[PDB]
């Protein structure tokens, strides 16, 4: 059994992982003070739930995390919440003063101060490691800490672990909830700083999660616990297979080596179905064709592309509940003709599947209905690319009058880092271009 | 009242069409840049298709359908055409046809057939073009296949080749070629609707098969008729014949109508071409719809068979039918989505 | 369509379903950049107190 | 826990920020001794960010009083809730400045500017995390104008990384009272160009008219006047007040409105269904400014409503204004307009909207101010009241070179394309 942290950084970061956490307890029987009566064993144990759990000799489950933002207002809500037992306060950290949706302000002037502390904090958690696999950072691209501090503990991380693997859950930005009109800058300056520390990141557009929610759980005006509630479910079904006995996606290396066969474009893209609404009393249980070609929908994707544009490079399917083999290659077959889904000449056409027999959890009270089937398709495809256009657009009508430039200025930073950063993403999205189009 | 903007000033269509949205008044225009917008007449190349649909309260729609490309571009559709089962490398109404690159390719394979045939003393009279070349020019006709490979490797843009249609149907008076140019309008649903009204682009000078260092009487472009040739203009206004007119001539000449023998190939292959892409660039069920406006060009041969010749994602009216059309994509492509205040002119083809 | 490397256990099961086959900076350097842009900020504030002291 | 220091100076300053007081201790259920009396909790979350918490659980505002005459100071310690604030923050000289910009920045001002500093510093020695300064004061007068920037440019030298914010009531164009306005505020401008992070312009012929023409007070007073302001105070600081994300504290709301240093003068806004609001709070005759919004582009805007309402019906309306008049909004600050909510409606109203807009037409009021001064420099009128003072002339020629910079960056970026 090997071990996982995670670290959750900033607003969004915090409260993203405040929801899986709270959904990886329910999915394990785990109850807010620790206590799981389905463990065996007691002060230890090498299971497969071991590697996000740390146990301690009264029998409490203390979640391997670490959660930092550098303002006390979210992280305060852990200590006061529902599952404020679960876990013990060296691994909440805060500041006083948050970097005021500036990246240079959270990266140069407040990361410096508390990365040490930081780094102290997630070397207590790994000396309770005997083989550690790496690490998940949850975390946003447009606020100031989530890209600030982030792109500055992933640097530190490749050196205090060098040979350990990082997987990234970034929130692309999104107007309908940001917060801030500099997003675009910060996006594009973390990316570049994170990009050859990050072995694989999976984004999520809050556009797309947030569309979800109106369409399929007729939500007037979605908020963050719909969109957590939401992104937590997705997160739950990528890190099960870290979670439960399998043969798939049990290590952090194979996220890299099923999706990733090219560095810099490891940015896969999610799609999750179904998403029913559990004010619709019943509905006719949808079949596992029916879910799997959802899964080839953007109606359904973590970030509205188009797939029939581009490449895919590595696609994964991950169920859960009632699925056999036999029903999962006779959707592929058949979606495989109606469906216009090209691979690169030089990776072969196929997927990667993987099937749990428990049936997705759902938080009580929450706005998602109970299903029997689920499945989420992780595929790197460069329709994702059309991501970073829309992001770099803006970034270059910002840039082309400087706006805004002299708050990251006045923090440190040079104008330098802008071009720099900006370039980069130009040679991304020409690298997506190399392989994805003709 | 809606907005919309336009990026491609030299689209003669697309400019009467904005014309017609402002005399509206229920349509302002906006600037180039300006992403609030519920209609884009967009640019031809490179056109950011990735950053429509995410404007939040904004209905967008656009004048090209993604992907269509395939389908426009000589290369590209000789590949669709071979490789897709929809339409079969034993495809009827599509010449023979070869994609050749200067300097995957399939010069090898056109050798084979060019002298499989020449061992039956057939025509061997092939054509090679490409989306490169205008103007008249970037053309080559010969019997011998050394003339035109070596005229390829002469060039740095890929061309295809293609069997030339050595018994072309005749205008007489004249003894004149011609093609047919038909306009087809695709909106959001993906219905495929087909002008009534089409044109033959018209050959002013008797067609001679015996030299083709001679351009003229075998290009039929509206161009190389009005610049190499005099007779341009005798029998008809601009080399332009409409199909009144010749479901006449063919009545008087052929006992037949424009309708049976010709015009319900064309009918076949447009649905054919359109059905077979659907899959790969329909917006049913995208965040961002579209629409195109394509023009066909086909060729008609003695034993009055239709083929097709190429395909134009951006194409260009006659004078003539400006008015009639572009008011036709305002009422079937744009007031569909965005509707106004308060008989047809197209052939819908069903499937 | 092969259907290889099926593993199969009790919470669930794993396989590959084939249709086709085909044809870091050092510590020291972040502690100079990050010192760098810390001076950047001082020259900033001196400038400025200079200004008001004038 | 993030807290903002409140300095009130001169006769205009006083009045306001007294009314500010009165506005908002209502909102937080805080009674005139300083004892809370309110319904809900919310009210307390974030009540130290404006007011300091003193032994027995009463509630003293963080607020310091200054004015070089004493009349206006007495006044307000015999006003509703003048018992309120803590006695040691009236900081008041004698002479007064008599519409000397010089004399409240250099000579009169220069005397009682320590003492105020004095209470500055204790207040900011109180604070958990100090947050920055917020100023009310005229720019046409001589101790909220003269001495009012004295404190801002003293005040940046001890707290250069903290924000400062101001409300000014500007010159008006067709209404004075004071001859020398022209002087005292291109005098006071070129200090705020340089030493604030966001101001508030307010003139007083716009409220004139509001209280006039829609409110219909037959006979408006400065009192009336004031209760506008003051209502609109609240309205730009209930993001500051209530809890919340979108601009809740002064630095993010400065990055989120200030594009470029020098372009932070904003043109606030209220009003009075929810497609009601929005429409209000957009139109000229709402605006507390004398500039026209329909000559300019809006470089950055904020809005906020509060009370109880529909945000699918609030942010399907705000979107509509955007894309109907997409020609008044820059094309190059994608997504500018930030809309924020807070279920505490203000007193009296159930439902309210503020405005706040960084518009390239505010150059117009700078255009004004620009051409009066000249008119009077070059024939150097009244000018030796100044240079008896102990200024030069060239303090004057920098001033309005300043400006006249100013006025040329707003039409650089009103004209700028993508
Ligand atoms: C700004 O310069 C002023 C010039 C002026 O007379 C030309 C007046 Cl009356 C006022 N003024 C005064 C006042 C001031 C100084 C001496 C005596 C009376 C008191 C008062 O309550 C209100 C509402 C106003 C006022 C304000 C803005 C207007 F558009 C119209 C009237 C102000
Ligand atoms: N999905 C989701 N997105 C969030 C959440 N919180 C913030 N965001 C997004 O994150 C961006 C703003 O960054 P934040 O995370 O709030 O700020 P931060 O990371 O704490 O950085 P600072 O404000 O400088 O401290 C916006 O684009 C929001 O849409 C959340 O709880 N869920
Ligand atoms: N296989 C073939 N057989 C007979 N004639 C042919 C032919 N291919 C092309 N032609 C002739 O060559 C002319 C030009 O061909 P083509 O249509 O490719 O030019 P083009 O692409 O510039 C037309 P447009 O300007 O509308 O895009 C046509 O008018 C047609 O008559
Ligand atoms: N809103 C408002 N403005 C005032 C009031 N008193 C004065 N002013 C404005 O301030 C200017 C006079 O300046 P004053 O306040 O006396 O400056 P001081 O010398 O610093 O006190 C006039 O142009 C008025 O517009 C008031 O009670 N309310
Ligand atoms: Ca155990
Ligand atoms: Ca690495
Ligand atoms: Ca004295
Ligand atoms: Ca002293
Ligand atoms: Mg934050
Ligand atoms: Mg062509």
């Amino acid at each position: 059994m090997r071990e996982c942290i995670s670290i959750h950084v900033g607003q969004a970061g915090v409260q993203i992982g405040n929801a899986c956490w709270e959904l990886y307890c329910l999915e394990h029987g785990i109850q807010p003070d620790g206590q799981m009566p389905s463990d065996k064993t007691i002060g230890g144990g090498d299971d497969s739930f071991n590697t996000f759990f740390s146990e301690t000799g009264a029998g409490k489950h203390v979640p391997r995390a670490v959660f930092v933002d550098l303002e006390p207002t979210v992280i305060d809500e852990v200590r006061t919440g529902t599952y404020r037992q679960l876990f013990h306060p060296e691994q909440l950290i805060t500041g006083k003063e948050d970097a005021a949706n500036n990246y240079a302000r959270g990266h140069y002037t407040i990361g410096k101060e508390i990365i040490d502390l930081v780094l102290d904090r997630i070397r207590k958690l790994a000396d309770q490691c005997t083989g550690l696999q790496g690490f998940l950072v949850f975390h946003s691209f447009g606020g100031g800490t989530g890209s600030g501090f982030t792109s500055l503990l992933m640097e530190r991380l490749s050196v205090d672990y060098g040979k350990k693997s990082k997987l990234e859950f970034s929130i692309y930005p999104a107007p309908q909830v940001s917060t801030a009109v500099v997003e675009p800058y910060n996006s594009i300056l973390t990316t570049h700083t994170t990009l050859e520390h990050s072995d694989c990141a999976f984004m999520v557009d809050n556009e797309a999660i947030y569309d979800i929610c109106r369409r399929n759980l007729d939500i007037e005006r979605p908020t963050y616990t719909n969109l957590n509630r939401l992104i937590s479910q997705i997160v739950s079904s990528i890190t099960a297979s870290l979670r439960f006995d399998g043969a798939l996606n049990v290590d952090l290396t194979e996220f890299q080596t099923n999706l990733v066969p090219y560095p810099r474009i490891h940015f896969p893209l999610a799609t999750y179905a179904p998403v029913i609404s559990a004010e619709k009393a019943y509905h006719e249980q949808l079949s596992v064709a029916e879910i799997t070609n959802a899964c080839f929908e953007p109606a359904n994707q973590m970030v509205k592309c188009d797939p029939r544009h581009g490449k895919y490079m590595a696609c994964c399917l991950l169920y859960r509940g009632d699925v056999v083999p036999k029903d999962v290659n006779a959707a592929i077959a058949t979606i495989k003709t109606k469906r216009s889904i090209q691979f690169v000449d030089w990776c072969p056409t196929g997927f990667k599947v993987g099937i749990n027999y428990q049936p997705p959890t759902v938080v009580p009270g929450g706005d998602l209905a109970k299903v029997q089937r689920a499945v989420c398709m992780l595929s790197n495809t460069t329709a994702i690319a059309e991501a970073w256009a829309r992001l770099d657009h803006k970034f270059d009508l910002m840039y082309a009058k400087r706006a805004f430039v002299h708050w990251y200025v006045g923090e440190g930073m040079e104008e330098g880092e802008f071009s720099e950063a900006r370039e980069d993403m130009a040679a991304l999205e020409k690298d997506y271009e190399e392989v994805g189009v003709d | 009242m809606y907005t919309f903007v336009v990026r491609d000033e030299n689209s003669s269509v697309y400019a009467e069409v904005s014309r017609l949205l402002l005399a509206t008044g229920q349509w302002k225009r906006l600037r180039k840049d300006n992403p609030r917008f519920n209609l884009m007449l967009g640019e031809r190349n490179r056109l950011p298709f990735g950053r429509l649909g995410h404007e939040p309260g904004l209905v967008q729609l656009v004048n090209y359908y993604r992907g269509a490309d395939k389908l426009c571009r000589k290369a590209s559709l000789v590949k669709l055409i071979k490789t897709s089962p929809e339409l079969s490398e034993s495809c009827t109404w599509f010449p023979e046809s070869y994609v050749i690159y200067p300097t995957t390719d399939e010069r090898e394979v056109f050798l084979a057939a060019y002298n499989r045939r020449r061992e039956g003393r057939e025509g061997n009279v092939w054509i090679a073009k490409s989306s490169a070349g205008a103007k008249g020019e970037g053309i080559l006709i010969s019997s011998e296949a050394s003339e035109l490979l070596d005229f390829i490797d002469e060039q740095g843009q890929v061309h295809v080749i293609q069997k030339y249609l050595e018994k072309p149907l005749l205008l007489e008076p004249g003894h004149r070629k011609f093609d047919i140019r038909s306009w087809v309008l695709v909106d959001h649903l993906y219905n495929i609707y087909l002008y009534r009204e089409g044109v033959l682009r018209t050959s002013s000078e008797p067609y001679n098969s015996a030299n083709f260092q001679d351009k003229t009487c075998h290009l039929t472009n509206h161009c190389i008729q009005k610049e190499y040739s005099k007779n341009y203009g005798r029998y008809e206004e601009g080399n332009e014949m409409f199909f009144e007119e010749f479901n006449q001539y063919l009545m008087d000449a052929l006992n037949t109508t424009l309708e049976n023998s010709i015009l319900l190939q064309i009918k076949h292959i447009i649905r054919s071409c359109l059905m077979c892409i659907e899959p790969a660039i329909s917006t049913k069920h995208l965040h961002y719809q579209s629409f195109q406006l394509f023009g066909f060009d086909f060729m008609v041969d003695e034993e009055l068979k239709v083929w097709l010749i190429e395909v134009n994602g951006a194409p260009a009216c006659a004078q003539k039918l400006y008015a009639e059309l572009c008011q036709g994509i305002v009422d079937v492509a744009i007031s569909s989505v965005f509707p106004l205040a308060d008989t047809s002119i197209f052939i819908k083809l069903h499937h | 369509m092969e259907v290889i490397e099926l593993n199969k256990c009790t919470s669930g099961q794993s396989f590959e379903v084939i249709l086709k086959p085909p044809s870091d900076p050092s510590l020291e350097e972040i502690q100079k950049k990050l010192e760098a842009a810390e001076e950047r900020r001082k020259y900033q504030e001196a400038e400025l107190l200079k200004h008001l002291a004038e | 826990m993030r807290e903002i220091v409140h300095i009130q100076a001169g006769q205009c300053g006083n009045q306001i920020g007294a009314k500010f007081w009165e506005v908002i201790s209502d909102e937080h259920g805080i009674d005139p001794t300083g004892s809370y009396h309110g319904d809900s909790d919310l009210q307390l979350e974030r009540i130290n960010v404006y007011y300091n918490e003193a032994t027995g659980n009463k509630y003293v505002p963080r607020a310091i009083l200054v004015d070089l005459e004493p009349g206006t100071m007495d006044s307000v310690r015999s006003g509703p809730f003048g018992q309120i604030f803590r006695p040691d923050n009236f900081v008041f000289g004698q002479s007064g400045a008599g519409n000397n910009w010089a004399k409240g920045h250099y000579t009169e001002g220069a005397e009682l500017v320590d003492s105020v500093l004095d209470v500055v510093r204790k207040e900011s020695e109180s604070c958990d995390c100090l947050q920055g300064f917020q100023l009310t004061h005229s720019l046409g007068g001589g101790t909220g104008s003269g001495m009012g920037t004295l404190l801002i440019s003293k005040i940046r030298e001890e707290y250069p990384d903290r924000i400062m914010n101001t409300f000014s009531v500007m010159p008006s164009p067709k209404v004075s009272d004071t001859v020398v306005e022209p002087y005292n505020a291109t005098l006071s401008v070129h200090q705020l160009v340089e030493n604030t992070d966001e101001t508030y312009c307010i003139d007083n012929e716009a409220l004139y008219d509001i209280c006039f023409r829609t409110l219909k007070l037959t006979t408006p007073t400065y009192g009336d006047l004031n209760h506008l302001v003051s209502a609109t105070m609240s309205g730009v600081t209930t993001c500051l007040r209530f809890p919340g994300q979108l601009n809740a504290d002064l630095r993010k709301l400065a990055v989120n409105m200030v594009p470029f240093p020098r372009l932070h003068f904003f043109m606030p806004g209220f009003a009075p269904t929810v497609p009601e609001l929005t429409q209000q709070m957009f139109d000229s005759k709402n605006m507390m400014a004398a500039c026209d919004p329909r000559h300019g582009r809006y470089l950055t805007v904020a809005a906020i409503f509060r009370g109880r309402m529909s945000m699918k019906e609030v942010d399907e309306q705000m979107l509509n204004v955007q894309n109907k008049n997409s020609s008044y909004f820059v094309e190059w600050i994608p997504n500018n307009v930030k809309t924020a909510v807070c279920d505490i409606p203000p007193r009296g109203l159930k439902m309210s909207a503020t405005f706040i807009g960084n518009s390239t037409a505010i150059q117009e009021l700078f255009k004004r101010i620009s051409e009066q001064f000249t008119a009077m420099f070059r024939r150097k009128a009244f000018l030796h009241w100044y240079t008896g003072e102990g200024m030069d002339e060239m303090e004057f020629t920098e001033a309005e070179s300043n400006m006249n910079d100013l006025v040329s960056e707003y039409q650089q970026y009103q004209d700028a394309t993508a």
